[PDB]
């Protein structure tokens, strides 16, 4: 290392995992943390949330219209009152792709996504080839995950800039006919509610 | 800051790494466990950051070369080391020390506590959030429809206020209510609640593409100007 | 392209490394030196690029993690390969196997060869230049002391047009003649020039700063547009 | 190495050296290079070119009036007389301080710097830091190499976007009566000619 050049040389993973294990023994030592209240962290957000939780008023918004118009009135009170809510989930709002809307979401500052009702956002999504294309080039983004979509659908891209989140209402695919609320449920993807993709018929 | 982490626009970052949501694993390596505990554990007692305005601002602080190599959880780790620091929890010494004897020794033993009503208390940071709504006397500046034209500014504090956004006709698609304002309570300097407002953006005005894209954005009152 | 070289205006990168001029060594390393040679040596006979548009566009491609990792000879490294297997001087495989072959084993000899005439060619290159300056039909568009808005444009390839100027008012501080396009000349697509101005721009206008700051750049006649 | 992540790891800089010598190899190899028409460069850019030329120029406008006013009036035409001239120093101009004017120069998109005149550019002129900064606040860049300038003395910053090239002359300092035109030459440094630093009184 030449010190007219210290700004070459990155910290190496290791080091990230060591500062990790300092900080943790520190604040335990120091009765800021205890093991337990890591712990209680990890579980919610490794197994407790998920895109399961999206599924569901996805699939309740198909099969039930008068429960659609509310969410799409007042998402933050519906989903409040389905026990969606929490730490960067607390403003929540429901935009609706339609036939010439396609509606895609990104936050190109960090990584910002609604953790209570999708979960943890994917690897990509907080990458910068995603953060800085998406709001530039939607279409050629898009093409990337399959979809090509017509130069008649316009594309709204929605940069979470605030503590405000989005959630993309995809619609219904062909295809699904008395299938009931619990099965289309399974159809709704992560992807689709991030607007990066469609749903395929069955 | 105008800093890496402010990427929208920018060219030369390559194709998106897509990957099916079931192979899409979140966490490959303990430590990046530890990151989440670390974050939510301090922030929900109001160590460090009594929300995210501060965790923000020590991401954005990184060096660009850790930013664009620490990996993700690495940047979750940088600031809860800046933020713990710069409040004086941590001392900065006893902290690099600690971190060379993991780096020497990472076998090292984590002493264990449990502490039950600490559990409570970061459940009640995940179930209940942190909302930054606040209700303040005055009236907002603009209204729905409203063409505004954003600042040139170039804050070299923390803002929300992207690049590719500045210096741009937008119309206001709606107004929230008063949020507490990222640009002073990433500082510590107050919550000091402005009007924040949607804004929608044409691609003809961000970029010169003329096709059916739009960007929208929210913005706090102080970034923008009527015309 | 809005690429990580286009720092102008950016914040984060930290204090200038300052050090006395006899002090400030010019190569660390033989391969820095290779680098020099291997540029001027491919220039000099129109080997991969005819001019530095297309050396220019090289180092823009760059991951922005090598750009930002490689050390400074390490962009020429990266441009003279780019653009020598992007003409068809070298082959990709080929060009991979022989790398391993120094990774592996960095001690494998130079093969050694002496072109007194290739000597006598380079030389001509570095005393004679490659003066982009062309005399064309058309007449300037702008003249000194006319005001000129900076266009809102972000082309994907090469341009000299830098984020921080653009959409930006300005005055033709000089008039310089007609130069080689960069924009099409790095992809070479002809040389295409078009006139050339100086553009003087205030620190307000630029930064919304107000102070006794000024920057001049000098930008292609098709950057810009009358107001 | 996760293939979602292939951008978080840079190539070591034993990649760039191994790939200089494959280039070098190949191109030796295929009659495109000779080992003489690499070590002429080296030897042109590490030892032939230097900023003696501009201290030499510096000097000369210092000691003679008439000439001084012939460089600022045409810069191309005397400096190609002088015979520095060259590769990226085809279109060299020169901006004079004054005393209510300080003249820095910068290439914020890579690293140009006119060769024929001053040599190689200072290992920080081609890094970042000064790049990014000295557009936006150069009062504070130049405080960094111990030039604190009045608020009322103008800075003029010029990046280099073209082939066009800047130097800067300095002001001749105080203290230097009656000393010869070649002794002036050692007081001009190589960053006086880029404007991060005045001339010392010697
Ligand atoms: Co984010
Ligand atoms: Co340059």
């Amino acid at each position: 290392i030449d010190p007219r050049f210290p700004h070459h040389h990155p910290r190496p993973q290791s080091f990230w995992e060591a500062r990790a294990k300092a900080l943790e023994s520190l604040l335990i030592e120091k009765g800021h943390l205890s093991s337990d209240a890591i712990e209680r962290v990890i579980k919610h957000y490794e197994h407790e949330l998920g895109p399961m939780n999206g599924a569901k008023v996805v699939a309740k918004a198909w099969t039930d219209p008068a429960f659609k118009q509310r969410l799409l009135e007042d998402s933050e009170t519906v989903l409040r009152e389905l026990g969606y809510y929490g730490l960067q989930g607390e403003h929540i709002r429901v935009v609706e792709n339609t036939d010439t809307v396609h509606n895609v979401v990104v936050c190109t500052l960090c990584s910002c996504y609604p953790w209570p009702l999708l979960g943890l956002p994917p690897s990509w999504y907080k990458e910068p080839a995603y953060r800085a294309r998406v709001v530039k080039e939607p279409r050629q983004v898009l093409k990337e995950f399959g979809l090509d979509l017509p130069d008649s659908v316009e594309i709204r891209v929605w940069d979470s800039s605030s503590e405000i989140r989005f959630m993309v209402l995809p619609q219904r695919p062909e295809g699904t006919e008395g299938m009931t609320e619990e099965e289309l449920a399974k159809l709704v993807t992560r992807d689709s509610m991030i607007g990066v993709a469609k749903i395929e018929p069955p | 800051m105008n800093g890496i982490h402010d990427v929208g626009g920018m060219d030369g970052f390559g194709k998106v790494m897509y990957v099916k949501e079931e192979e899409d694993i979140y966490f490959t390596h303990d430590w990046e466990r530890l990151a989440f505990g670390l974050v939510a554990g301090c922030m929900a007692q109001g160590l460090g950051m009594k929300a995210f305005d501060e965790f923000r601002i020590g991401i954005e602080l990184m060096r660009p070369v850790d930013y664009l190599t620490s990996s993700y959880y690495g940047h979750w780790i940088a600031t809860v080391a800046y933020n713990l620091v710069d409040t004086g929890v941590l001392d900065e010494k006893e902290l690099d020390e600690r971190t060379e004897v993991f780096l020497k020794k990472p076998d090292t033993k984590i002493p264990r506590r449990e502490d039950p009503a600490l559990v409570k208390l970061v459940e009640k940071a995940l179930y209940d959030g942190l909302s930054p709504l606040r209700e303040i006397s005055a009236s907002p500046r603009f209204k729905v429809g409203e063409r505004i034209k954003t600042k040139n500014i170039h804050p070299t504090g923390h803002t929300r206020f992207p690049r590719y956004a500045r210096d741009k006709y937008g119309v206001i698609d709606e107004v929230y209510g008063a949020h507490v304002f990222p640009d002073d309570a990433a500082h510590r300097k107050g919550e000091n609640p402005q009007y924040l407002y949607r804004v929608r953006f044409e691609a003809e005005e961000l970029w010169g593409y003329k096709q059916k894209d739009s960007v929208y954005i929210d913005l706090w009152e102080s970034y923008m100007e009527p015309v």
